[PDB]
């Protein structure tokens, strides 16, 4: 699209500047242009792709939640009717959020996933696919909500199978994938016991592997603390 | 309210 | 434009939702649509207009500063040349920021200022005009930088004359105008002594007027503390 | 670095 005329290395360099500037919309557009160059992404470029859209969709999800809450209060007994404006604006933000999710899923399908052969790239993109279907599931209500949930579950499950076969239990991608799949179970699939079992098992198995550098120790234990935090919240 | 990463 | 089909009251209601959602781009577009309805703005609508664009341009100014700093380091002795990407992206953000400033100044000129007859509305819009020319001055470098500075100074000076004649020294609009004009003197016009004199005089004159409600007392003293903070920074 | 309002 608009990034077709810019060099791939320049799109990557400008994505790093945009992150420094906290310009995450720019960053995602730069990284979308870099992806559309057709070459596979390095580990550092995959992380930039992830950071950019996580921040874009993270703001949209936060706004959607503020508007959905206002809307639900507007639909209670005794609340005065204020017209269609709250539903209209909630729908406006919701449509934008879905558009970003579709953009990400579109990049994964054309053609990041089918070219990823290594475990680290393939699990990373399948986790992303699960995450962004999960963001769609947060706002889904119609006849596709079941199918959206199952697309999230399917992508997470495929990533889990690969990561258990191919990665050590302390690998940050494996840990982050298990954390988010556990959040899927708890928050989306109404399976809080499956969420808790997954989180406890993932934590204990990483704990028994920590003894195998101080730098990687710090990376894994950071994510294990998130599993711990959730377990404390959930039990 | 759950944390993701 | 795109808000031409929406009711004025609906644009105002959606601007308040966008603020709750921290969707300041939406908020400004809603408030721009409400302005273009052609009716004068109430005090509450003027504040919404101000909040929306302050947040939009505030993010752009923060990003511009991060990029300008990187660029200046790139132009020092011993720094390796990285290509045109930093200057290109700094220019991209700068052009966007100038576009928002031009949008605001355009609203003030067509036709908010010429219809504002009361002191509170007229000083409010003239202060805004001075603020947004000042934001242009922060990034100006060419042959128009002198003229941009003088447009900022002229709008601030006209607002000051009205506010001293027409408002009490404790009025929040008068206080906020004097604070920002003092920031103009210090940061833009290279007149730090004029900045300090204006801040001290504005503070002392408000102090002698505080004895004239607890709610208005809290409003004025909040802004006086900003004058105090700056004086401590500047001396 | 100066505060505005
Ligand atoms: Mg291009
Ligand atoms: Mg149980
Ligand atoms: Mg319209
Ligand atoms: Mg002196």
């Amino acid at each position: 699209g608009a990034m077709g005329s810019m060099e791939r290395a320049s799109l990557i360099q400008k994505a790093k500047l945009a992150e420094q500037a906290e310009r995450y919309e720019d960053m995602a557009a730069f990284m979308k242009g870099a992806v559309e160059k057709g070459e596979e992404l390095s580990c550092e470029e995959r992380n930039l792709l992830s950071v950019a859209y996580k921040n874009v969709v993270g703001g949209q999800r936060a706004a959607w939640r503020v508007l959905s809450s206002i809307e639900q209060k507007s639909n209670e007994e005794g609340s005065e009717e204020k017209g269609p404006e709250v539903r209209e604006y909630r729908e406006k933000v919701e449509t934008e959020l879905q558009g970003v999710c579709d953009t990400v899923l579109g990049l994964l399908d054309s053609h990041l996933i089918k070219e990823a052969g290594d475990a680290e790239s393939r699990v990373f993109y399948l986790k992303m696919k699960g995450d962004y279907y999960r963001y769609l599931a947060e706002v889904a209500t119609g006849d596709d909500k079941k199918r959206i949930i199952d697309s999230a579950r399917s992508a997470y499950q495929e990533a889990m199978d690969i990561s258990k076969k191919e990665m050590p239990p302390t690998n940050p991608i494996r840990l982050g994938l298990a954390l988010n799949f556990s959040v899927f179970h708890y928050e989306i699939a109404n399976s809080p016991e499956e969420a808790i079992s997954l989180a406890k098992t993932t934590f204990d198995e990483a704990m028994a592997d920590l003894h195998t550098s101080e730098d990687s120790y710090k990376d894994s234990t950071l994510i294990m603390q998130l599993l711990r935090d959730n377990l404390t919240l959930w039990t | 309210r759950s944390a993701s990463f």
